[PDB]
């Protein structure tokens, strides 16, 4: 599961459970894009320990798509997949 | 060189090769430049921190087109910043590599997770700097980073001016040593495990590891380096590492000052610091 702990119309706070397949993971890539897009996707990355992320500058009233990718130091694994995804609206 | 030492070096070598992209082939999508209060006098200090850095940037095409960027002279402006967004992306890309490199090592994975976090946060800039050095060209005064290159401006100024900044001096001095890849990799290991670093419960375990690596570095040089010249060399490298830790502290202060008037930092950088 991926959760939004809090929202404001601009801004998001989001959480995920730790895996499971860590160590596995060097970092989490995070992508948020407008939910089906004109928008270019935005991705940023955080350390494997981090359970929490902030997304900012969002438009009000817009449905959104948020994707988390967990990134594996070469030949872990734990395979592979999934990216885990959610949609939220201003 | 004990079978264990040889094994230790082998593991480090593997991690770097997986860990580290010398090409910077996979470095993509970076930002590019051009693309009354008081606080201020914070600004005058901030300008000083920026001033030391400043570099030309060159991009090489798949075409073999070259793009050259020359940074503005200071002004007020907020000109000074312009590189900063690009720099953060490069640091962020480097950091991801650094984190993997730690992850690969068996000893690091073994460590209690809180300890990993403390070490990585302490380590990360120093390791990143060490990786940069391998790219660095003293004669050029350039870091060559695949298609990307960064070239130092000449203040003229001088070398005498240039050497004033600790980071620049360190790269030139480290480059002089002409280290083997094993030597560079060991340094990262010694840096990566520091007992000192803030937030570390498990001092005793780390210190042994750091010592064990240090001996391996000491052993390697004596066996592999033909001795008579090189008797010093281990001492100098250790000296460089000590210098690095101090430089790391200086950098950390600088970033905080820059951010506070200006924020560039990526989420990973904030997470890491």
């Amino acid at each position: 599961d991926l959760e939004v702990v809090a929202a404001t119309p601009t801004s998001l706070l989001i959480s995920w459970p730790p895996p499971y397949y860590v160590e596995g993971v060097t970092v989490f890539r995070i992508t948020y894009g407008e939910t089906g897009g004109n928008s270019p996707v935005q991705e940023f990355t955080v350390p494997y320990w981090t359970e929490t992320a902030t997304i900012s500058g969002l438009k009000p009233g817009v449905d959104y798509t948020i994707t988390v990718y967990a990134e594996m130091y070469p030949g872990s694994p734990w395979m592979d997949i999934q990216p885990i995804s959610i949609n939220y609206r201003t | 060189l004990t079978e264990e030492q040889r094994m230790m070096i082998r593991e480090l070598m593997d991690a770097q090769m997986k860990t580290f992209d010398t090409t910077f082939s996979h470095f993509k999508n970076f930002r590019l430049p051009g693309v009354s209060r008081e606080e201020a006098a914070k600004w005058s200090q901030v300008r000083k921190d920026l001033c030391s850095l400043k570099v030309s940037l060159q991009l090489r095409g798949e075409d073999g087109s070259v793009w050259n960027y020359k940074p503005p002279a200071d002004s007020g402006g907020k000109e000074i910043f312009s590189l900063l967004p690009h720099m953060a992306d490069m640091s962020t890309y480097m950091f991801k590599g650094i984190i993997s490199f730690a992850k690969v090592i068996s000893y690091f994975r073994d460590l209690p997770i809180e300890d990993q976090i403390s070490l990585l946060k302490g380590a990360a800039f120093e390791l990143c700097q060490l990786r940069f050095n391998t790219v660095f060209n003293a004669e050029t005064g350039t870091w060559e980073c695949g298609r990307l290159s960064y070239c130092l401006e000449d203040t003229a100024g001088g070398f005498q001016q240039l050497l004033l900044e600790p980071m620049l001096k360190f790269h030139y001095m480290l480059k002089k040593l002409q280290l083997h890849e094993e030597e560079y990799v060991l340094m990262q290991a010694i840096s990566l495990f520091s007992p000192d670093r803030p937030g570390v419960l498990q001092h005793r375990v780390v210190d042994q590891l750091q010592e064990q690596f240090a001996i391996t570095l000491k052993s390697y040089i004596e066996c592999n380096r033909p001795q008579p010249a090189h008797r010093f060399l281990f001492l100098k490298i250790m000296a460089m590492l000590t210098e690095l830790r101090s430089i790391n502290a200086q950098h950390t202060q600088r970033l905080l000052r820059i951010q506070d008037i200006h924020p560039f930092a990526t989420p990973l950088m904030q997470e890491l610091f």
